């Protein structure tokens, strides 16, 4: 049972513990094209790497290297593909890599303060468009909702070789400090139903595309919250649902996922609070005591 | 007034405690913050009985609250002064005042939140979260006066955040403040000084950070208790100052030395705290504190 | 606090118009003055709409009023500050506010008072009157802000006092005082440097001062009549200034020109006003002044 | 007719030309007396002094003079005793009067807060004074600090019968010298207060009234007073002529009210004091 075993946890004081336990178990796969001298340049910290096996892979002969990692949930039914903040050398293949899984959506958790740990990647104004001469692709500003945590942006992605066009749904949480966690658990579940509500998160899209800096501690808690969501929405017990189990799967595609303990104790609080009213196998009366 | 909020949208759910100058309570906001429909705010109102300068110092607060933004100071998000009762809606903070959370901490707790006391880490981190509001706020021009461990929040988190404003003075042109007139004070956390000559400085803050740091050792014990607090004010000026309580880490000792000094020139400023500390924070402290920000120059 | 009274005490009689954050009524307060059963008085209040600004500001008269002593500056009795609505209590001035006097003196008025309009004696008396009190109020370091016909009152023997204090400032530190956000301000009343730059000094409370001899000599008309505020902002801060009216004595008209001096350090004090006109005042006048008194140091 | 005339004054703004016309027609008697040169140090201000024929004389060999006026008003029945604030070198002379016109009160204006006055009397009870020069004792009994006036008990012995009188002092702290008081209430309040403590009363010497000069606040005091007494005496109080009242006083003691405005506040008090005792 989810919740008593956080309760348990937190009476005991042992997230630090149980956090150390997740990272000596974690998976430990191979990464030898990220270590590549020839990608050097296209990796934003030498210690935050993609395995081999799950890495996304560029459709081009030049150089197919990414700093982005496909996870697949089979029992969530849902894939999510997370990547560092892309630097000014990678802002081509960001988007090569959008085109190419057919993605839907971004969701993007840098701190708006100050500079961000990611390159200015989309255009800021609608009259002002992008082109990536490097992977043909450009890029337009066809709207933006500025709200107080959080924006949505509206995009247009066209392959300037099919003359295709995509529309990209951007959602970027601004208040999430590097290493740390949401203002509160509240406000973070507004996002992701915010995401879920626009539709970039269903199985007709490709992956949604997840990042901040490193893409692995917000970007790890945003995915982990989704996913046991899922999980305990389609389960008929909610409460069997073991966040550490769910944790330690997702990191079978990409390591360090939830940097810190404290992040992995708000995954924790998230969960149970979104998952307040799954009512599970209880009845209409039960549900209503 | 782009902070004055509609009373049609604020329905006050509970007592969550008493404040400076009257109950606080918890309380649901709708379309208050732009993207989000509903909002569990804290909202902070004033007793019927409060005096001329108390309802001066309430109103005061959420006026200079309206200029401040700091990760580690409570965040105010709008007023209803719209008839009555006026109300000061301002960011929940999930579990309560510093002094009420430390309390409910003790072995002998009835309403223990379920975890257990603070580890020496966890103690410097809240010292160095304080110290770092404090550092913003003397930026600012401003001498808090009524450092207090009640006056403190504590967020779903635990991260600390100065939450009270109710003494608040503006020290800009002269970088202190005398006090005029006579008044009711918070004897157990002033330094010498202020108690003598009702000299208010960033000084005197620092001494009443040190008690804080007492309050967090001792899990809110009353500073000097079993003495009066004519006791204390005699005790204080002759040189005199707080135990160590029983057990207390010694890198936490060593800080209070350095804010009891009788001497206020010879007290260390908020950022030599935090400079001092700095080393031995959680991995985000650099991302949203005052101390690394650019501001701080 | 010593002036605190008690609410029963208090009974209002009648509204006597509207003030600078509310309605103002005349009460009657039994034993609130030692030796008199009954006095009657004026009792300030607040708008149920007043922004956190009036409200503030509001609070803040009653707490400065506490420390005036001059004959010319209306005396404050006490406050109902127990419960709501709030009270401000003030000695009665019998023929109400000095622009409402003024206007009821016109020859078309409904509410005359069976009195003639001020002679040139009448007027250099209200301008030495309030000049006293405004350099008792610059004395005590208090910079007025609002000074105009509506904030000043008219007693039973028609000595005219200051009466309302709802934007003063303290400037015992810098001798002025700058506007740093916005908020609405009297313009019609407003020397040049405050319009443009928001700096505020005695020597604008003497611009503003020349202004209400204004006031005076044209029975409260409005200032720059015939023209909108936005064109007052800029024609003042382009060097204009008001017109003499028709009827205005020429020695009252010598007056106004210096206190619409363009450099502000051109400008009179009002101890200067006082001293030009101090041969041609009431034989009380230096019984009661504070010109005159020892405290004029 | 005294409320209409009041408004008609008002209205035509009049009273500086009203009370021009009282000075015009004021009485001006002899005073040889106050004039000598051995009585200047006794005199407060060389423009003010007492009518011969109705100067207050003391009961004394040596000098028998003083700043003091006898004012009679006949058909109000009541007498009183204007005289200046005494001089350091007049307090024996002022008690000395005191007892000899067998007064029973003295009723003090001037303003509190470096008086145009000598301190008098005794400031505590364990401090009584002795003025060696008329032999008179004086022994502060009791004070009761109001806002705005003070009431105090005093015993006055004369040392040389050892006989021993109660006075009572009613002193008025609000009132600017050539000015009037802060309200008509307030000034009416005392007023009323003065009577009910039975100093204004036949079977007494007339109360002492006084200020500085012993003729703006003193007469309004006096004159307000006075046409109270002489409307409650008349089935129509409205035809008391508060002109002709002043006069009448005047032919006892000069300048009576020093300005137009002490002339108008008259008119106030007294019709309100009117409403009030009706």
């Amino acid at each position: 049972e989810m919740e008593k075993e956080f309760e348990q946890i937190d009476k005991s004081g042992s997230w630090a513990a149980i956090y150390q336990d997740i990272r000596h178990e974690a998976s430990d796969f191979p990464c030898r094209v990220a270590k590549l001298p020839k990608n050097k340049n296209r990796n934003r910290y030498r210690d935050v790497s993609p395995f081999d096996h799950s890495r996304i892979k560029l459709h081009q002969e030049d150089n197919d290297y990414i700093n982005a990692s496909l996870i697949k949930m089979e029992e969530a039914q849902r894939s999510y593909i997370l990547t560092q903040g892309p630097l000014p050398n990678t802002c081509g293949h960001f988007w090569e890599m959008v085109w190419e899984q057919k993605s839907r959506g971004v969701v993007m958790l840098n701190r708006v303060m100050g500079s961000l740990k990611c390159a200015q990647y989309w255009p800021q104004k609608e009259e002002k468009e992008m082109i990536f001469e490097d992977t043909n692709l450009k890029l337009t500003l066809i709207s933006e909702d500025i709200k107080s945590y959080y924006t949505v942006r509206q995009l247009e992605l066209e392959n300037l070789t099919t003359q295709e066009t995509r529309e990209i749904l951007h959602f970027h949480y601004t208040t999430w400090p590097d290493f740390g966690v949401p203002e509160s658990p509240a406000s973070f579940l507004n996002f992701l139903f915010k995401v879920r509500e626009s539709g970039s998160l269903s199985p007709e899209h490709g992956p949604v595309v997840v990042h901040a800096s490193a893409g692995i501690g917000r970007s790890g808690t945003f995915c982990l919250a989704d996913t046991c969501l899922l999980l305990m929405d389609k389960r008929k017990d909610p409460s069997s649902v073991d966040i550490k189990k769910v944790l330690l799967e997702m990191r079978k595609f990409r390591m360090g996922l939830i940097q810190t303990a404290d992040q992995l104790r708000f995954s924790y609080l998230a969960v149970i609070e979104g998952a307040k009213f799954i009512m599970g196998d209880s009845s209409v009366q039960d549900q209503w005591k | 007034d782009e902070w004055e909020v509609s009373r049609e949208k604020i329905t006050l759910l509970r007592e969550l405690g008493q404040g400076s100058f009257g109950m606080v309570y918890e309380g649901n906001a709708r379309d208050i913050i732009k993207g989000e429909a509903e909002t569990r705010v804290a909202v902070k109102t004033v007793n019927e009985s409060a005096s001329l300068r108390e309802r001066i110092e309430f109103l005061n607060e959420a006026s200079v609250m309206k200029g401040f933004t700091c990760h580690h100071v409570v965040r105010l998000l709008g007023v209803v002064s719209k008839g009555q009762p006026t109300l000061v809606v301002m960011e929940l903070m999930a579990h309560g005042d510093l002094k009420s959370y430390l309390r409910s901490l003790r072995p002998e707790a009835e309403n223990n939140p379920g975890r257990p006391p603070p580890t020496l880490q966890e103690m410097i981190q809240m010292a160095a979260e304080i110290a770092d509001g404090m550092a913003y706020l003397n930026a600012k021009k401003f001498v808090h006066r009524d450092l207090a461990a009640r006056n403190c929040m504590v967020a779903h988190d635990f991260t600390v955040k100065i939450g009270d404003f109710g003494m608040t003075r503006d020290i800009y042109e002269t970088d202190y403040y005398r006090k005029g007139g006579k008044g009711l004070l918070p004897v157990r956390w002033m330094a010498p000084e202020s108690l003598k000559d009702g000299v208010f400085t960033t000084s005197s803050d620092m001494w009443s950070f040190g008690v804080v740091l007492w309050e967090i050792t001792s899990l809110a014990e009353q500073p000097y208790q079993g003495l009066s607090n004519e006791q204390v004010l005699k005790f204080v000026m002759d040189g005199g100052y707080l135990d160590q309580p029983d057990n207390c880490p010694e890198r936490v000792t060593d800080l209070m030395r350095m804010c009891w000094q009788f001497n206020p020139n010879m007290r260390p400023t908020f950022l030599e705290i935090v400079n001092l500390l700095k080393d031995d924070l959680h991995p985000s402290f650099p991302e949203v504190s005052f101390f690394h920000s650019e501001e701080n120059k």
